[PDB]
């Protein structure tokens, strides 16, 4: 019933669709853009960061200076400030091995880490991953105590990064001289495109270490006396020696789009060739440089007219520069096609000749300009070389502030060169990044958490100070971006802090409080222990005016409060919302049969908010009414059943009120127990200096208070019943039949009974338990001691105000425990800000907050990387 | 990327009507015929019908068991294909797939379950298959709708557990059986409890099994 024409129509369409996919696969294998997702740079001129490089060149400064004395060397150069500094501890390296380690190895390890932070990748996620390492590097003489062979082989400069970081892609060191780092880049894009790796670190490193290189070039005569490179100038008189690290993180663009990576730029094409039969082993070949430029255009599908900026090799050699300018004039200078003259420059005018790091230092410069739409500036000293023909007007030096203007493709592109003395040449086309086009609990906030992390306390404060400087230097950076970056695009170490602020000015101010040891309002600090969280549900005392009224919006919170409303409305005459939200003729919070069910509701709802935010209890613990809340959080009891237990138990308590009294005695236990002899009982021990004495017979209480006046701090609890005494025995039979239909179940979270004094299964919590819980002493001090000596590291009190937090800390002090004690809401603050602060604090103690579920996803921003705490190591053999 | 997102099924009493949607994306919807194929529980793929592309007349063909009751439509402006089911029967219970193409089905949707039943929501009755290697289990009978989940010792016991596909009895109610094979040391401090859970009737049952 389908005509032959219709059937063959659908096969033809499928065949040509399959053909389109095949040919798209061909294009991917040959020329997929490689996204540059991260970059780091430690270069001369006090350039510890790519952004420092931008500042140095837009400020027209160079870096030539006399040789340092720290190295064991009429002598000027371009030297890195901390070439010898290394945080050996960070990488698990002994100071013995670090001293024996070529600084080139150490600078590569540190700069790779910063590149991974610039790409927003927490390096632990890469362990066991498929990630390659491509280091352009050349052997220098650092060692001319043990581990000296592993610390000086070139192959270990790439493999050591793989080992430390646990990477399992290919790890190569490659030497093509001044082209080494662009060759490393070229090989890594081939490796990605072949699927040998899914991520690659590529770049180059050199540090002048041994006597040779500086005096070797002086006799050779290629050095300038200033130590300044003057590329493309009639004052050209040689290059100034330099050093540095420069690395990039490379990923197939399709994978970067799919994982939502901020892309700094793309490698659109690169080529690598050789001079071949030239005028001599070290002599550049202008025709070879045309061949390589044109090959790069081929593999990027572009022509010269599409590149507006060229970052040249530019060394400042009188006869080297005209060869490069000739080759540029024959390529980029022709068929400009009214795109305006190509703008030419060389980062070497500002930092010297970084040797194996020259090329990726040029890429990094170009990316800096691509961020801003601004041509990357070059010093340009004096007049244009008389040996070069700019008559055409089609090549111009990148003198000052220029707008970087796109090609017919509306895309901004640059070409980057590096030519080696061995003859191996490289050219890379860097294009601007394509358009990137593309759910929160605790929704409205106003304020914003910024979490910080480092391996030691001094490193932690340094991170706070440097982020303070960066934010002061760059106002207008969205606070949601700082927060998401600091939370998700960074690895979290043992020592932690968090600042909670509404605006960049408040964040800077509080970050600087963390940089000092200051204890100020919006600041929390702690160290991250594993061992698990205990949720603590206290007894009487947490109530306040419309506690957590501000939390009623948060959908996961209001959801829970709804179920309590249904259950409590059938069982009692009222609901939770009436009591917490404005109270229009609603039950009084002073009534024991309303405060206990309403507190129950707020604690179960808070505990659900906590869990929705990533905090998982490893155990629960309650105190009188509170174990009912814990029993529901731990799943031993449905919400319906628990709201029934607390409703009926507090109504029973109300029935026996009057004639009762409860007082808090700031004293130990046997002590008060002894004093209790004659002169009625201890109903609660919560802390080694906090007992609650009940016995009612208010007259009695009224007397003990008097006596206590002598020296014992005693205070009356605003309550006219005496629970955990015989005063509750009349309700025994009526309450156990009223709760005969409760259904206790095995707890999903472990449950530590402060009645039994040991973990419970969950099925033991029938109506009989809830009576004993009301009748018997609350043995809470013991319960905390038990949990501490089993390894629990965080106590979170889930309550609208902290009541047991003090007594828990006291118990930990006498146990000399490091364990943290945190709260949830406070009397003044039951808002979403106080809760955000509670999450922030719990984070600094090791609790796992899905910061993305709480805040949402924002954008990666270029914030400072880890603050390495380096000692100096410089072997003098 | 090519997408065919389906929606619009669920429970529905015999004789009533129901319309399924298929929203296309990532390709030129108007260029393709679109077909509906269904699969009754446990059985094969059965053709329901298709609509041609407009270029071929935008006309429709149907299987005999749905002709006059079901109709296929398309809306090329919203890139949506529709199945309009009328006078539904229990026999029309199935997963319904829309698929790109009328002869070559080269892209399918996630499918949409349509359950045709006049049963009312009902909780299960749990009975224990006492352990007459020993075998014991739980028989979860006479509930509606699906699903119902079963675990053993609150998820502690997972080795040797088989929970079986539910069956639909002549009453129109579902029955499921869960079994676990345990060492014949059936008393050695090893109490065995099946935990059955039927959200659509707010039911949670725990049962012990023993001789």
């Amino acid at each position: 019933a389908s005509t032959d024409s219709e059937k063959v129509a659908e096969y033809l369409r499928r065949a040509t669709l399959d053909l389109r996919a095949a040919r798209q696969r061909i294009r991917e294998l040959e020329s997929e853009p490689i996204a540059i997702v991260g970059m780091a740079c430690r270069l001369p001129g006090e350039v510890d960061s790519p952004e420092r490089l931008w500042e140095l060149i837009t400020s027209g400064r160079d870096s030539a200076a006399e040789v340092p004395d720290d190295r064991g060397w009429r002598a000027h150069g371009n030297f890195m400030a901390g070439a010898g500094d290394f945080d050996a501890a960070f990488f698990g390296i002994s100071p013995r091995e670090a001293l024996a380690m070529d600084p080139q190895q150490r600078q590569a390890l540190e700069t790779t880490w910063e590149a991974l932070e610039s790409a927003g990748i927490p390096p632990e996620t890469l362990r066991g991953s498929d990630t390659g390492v491509f280091v352009g590097m050349s052997h220098q003489g650092y060692a001319t105590d043990g581990y000296l062979l592993t610390g000086n082989t070139a192959s270990v400069a790439s493999g050591r990064i793989a080992y430390v970081l646990g990477l399992e892609g290919p790890a190569l060191t490659v030497d093509t001289a001044c082209s080494s780092s662009l060759v490393a880049l070229h090989t890594a894009c081939g490796s990605l495109r072949d699927g040998d790796c899914g991520l690659a670190v590529a770049g180059g490193v050199s540090v002048m270490a041994g006597p040779e290189v500086f005096t070797e070039f002086s006799r050779q005569g290629a050095l300038s006396p200033d130590g300044r490179c003057k590329p493309f100038s009639d004052e050209a008189d040689g290059f100034g020696l330099g050093e540095g690290s420069a690395f990039v993180v490379l990923q197939r663009l399709s994978d970067a789009r799919r994982e939502g990576r901020r892309v700094l730029g793309v490698v659109a094409g690169s080529a690598v060739n050789q001079d071949g039969a030239s005028n001599g082993l070290s002599a550049p070949s202008g025709v070879a440089q045309q061949r390589v430029i044109r090959r790069a255009w081929a593999r990027a599908g572009i022509t010269g007219a599409d590149v507006a900026v060229v970052e040249a090799h530019g060394t400042g050699t009188r006869l080297g520069d005209p060869v490069e300018a000739s080759a540029l004039l024959a390529t980029y200078g022709k068929s400009r096609g009214s795109s305006g003259p190509v703008l030419l420059g060389s980062v070497k005018s500002n930092i010297g000749h970084a040797q194996a790091a020259a090329g990726v230092a040029g890429v990094i410069k170009v990316l800096l300009g691509l961020e801003r739409g601004v041509v990357p500036p070059m010093l340009c000293r004096g007049e244009r070389s008389g040996l070069i023909d700019w008559s055409s007007g089609e090549i111009e030096l990148a003198d000052g502030v220029r707008e970087w203007s796109p090609a017919a493709d509306g895309v901004r592109r640059a070409g980057v060169s590096a030519f080696g003395v061995s003859g191996t040449n490289a050219h890379v086309i860097i294009a601007e990044p394509p358009e990137p086009e593309p759910r929160r609990m605790l929704p409205a906030t106003g304020v914003v958490p910024v979490v910080l992390s480092a391996r030691t306390g001094a490193a932690l404060r340094a991170q706070a100070g440097r982020l303070a400087d960066h934010l002061a230097a760059h106002p207008g950076i969205a606070p949601a971006d700082v927060s998401w970056t600091m939370a998700r695009a960074r690895q979290h170490f043992e020592e932690r802090a968090a600042v909670l602020a509404a605006d960049t000015a408040e964040a800077v101010h509080r970050l600087r409080a963390v940089a000092d040891g200051a204890v100020v309002p919006g600041v929390v600090t702690g160290s991250a222990s594993d061992g698990g969280s205990v949720f603590v549900f206290p007894g009487q005392g947490a109530q306040w005016e419309g506690m957590a009224r501000e939390l009623l919006p948060v959908p996961v919170f209001a959801e829970s409060i709804a179920e309590c409303d249904a259950v409590l409305s059938e069982v009692a005459g009222f609901s939770v919302s009436e009591v917490l939200e404005p109270r229009p003729d609603a039950p009084s919070l002073e009534r024991v049969d309303v405060v206990q069910p309403v507190l129950f509701a707020v604690m179960v709802s808070l505990a659900r908010l906590w869990r929705a935010c990533g905090a998982v209890p490893s155990a629960v613990i309650g105190h009188s009414q509170g174990e009912i809340a814990a029993a529901v959080v731990a799943g031993a009891l449905s919400l319906e059943d628990g709201m029934r237990v607390v409703a009926r138990r507090s109504r029973a308590v109300r029935a026996v009120a009057g004639r009762g009294s409860m007082l808090s005695v700031r004293g130990g236990r046997s002590d008060v127990e002894k004093l209790l002899a004659d002169d009625l009982e201890v109903a609660a021990v919560n802390g080694p200096d906090a007992v609650v004495v009940a016995g009612d017979a208010q007259a009695a209480r009224e007397f003990l208070e008097y006596c206590e006046g002598v020296g014992i701090r005693a205070r009356a609890i605003p309550v006219d019943y005496a629970s955990h005494t015989a005063h509750v025995e009349p309700v025994r039979d009526e309450l156990v039949q009223a709760l005969a239909g409760i259904t206790p179940r095995r707890a999903e979270v472990p449950f530590f009974s402060t009645l039994t004094g040991d973990f419970l299964d969950g099925t033991e919590l029938d109506a009989g338990y809830w009576y004993r819980n009301l009748r018997h002493p609350v043995e809470f001090h013991s319960a905390v001691q038990a949990l501490t000596d089993q390894g629990y590291a965080t106590f979170i009190e889930v309550s609208p105000h902290p009541v047991l937090a003090s007594s828990v800390q006291e118990t930990l002090d006498d146990a000399e425990s490091d364990a943290a004690v945190l709260g949830t809401l406070e009397r003044d603050a039951g808002d979403a800000d106080r809760f955000l602060t509670a999450l922030a604090d719990a984070h600094t103690r090791g609790v796992a907050v899905d910061w993305e579920a709480v805040l949402g996803r924002a954008g990666l921003v270029d914030l400072p990387g880890y603050p390495f705490q380096g000692k100096r190591f410089w072997l003098l053999p | 990327e090519v997408q065919l997102v389906q929606s619009g099924g669920g429970l529905v009493q015999p004789g009533r009507s129901l319309r399924l949607s298929c929203t296309a994306s990532g390709f030129t919807f108007g260029d393709y015929a679109m077909s509906w194929v269904r699969q009754a529980p446990g059985k094969g793929l059965e053709w329901v019908g298709f609509i041609r592309s407009k270029a071929y007349g935008g006309t429709t063909e149907y299987a005999a068991s749905v002709k006059g009751r079901f109709t296929i439509s398309r809306d090329d402006s919203k890139s949506i294909a529709y199945l309009q089911m009328n006078s539904l029967k229990t026999e029309d219970t199935a997963v319904y797939y829309c698929t790109r193409g009328g002869t070559l089905f080269d892209y399918w949707g996630q499918g949409t379950l349509v359950t045709v039943s006049s049963a009312s929501t009902k909780g299960p009755s749990v009975f224990p298959l006492a352990p007459s290697t020993a075998a014991l289990g739980c028989l979860v009978k006479d509930y509606f709708p699906e699903p119902v989940t079963v675990s053993w010792n609150s998820g502690a016991l997972t080795s040797g557990v088989h929970t079986f596909p539910a069956v639909l009895q002549s009453s129109g109610l579902y029955s499921l059986s869960s079994v676990v094979t345990v060492p014949s040391s059936s008393l050695g401090t090893q109490t065995y409890i099946c935990n059955v859970n039927h959200k659509p009737s707010n039911t949670k049952v725990d049962k012990k099994v023993e001789p």
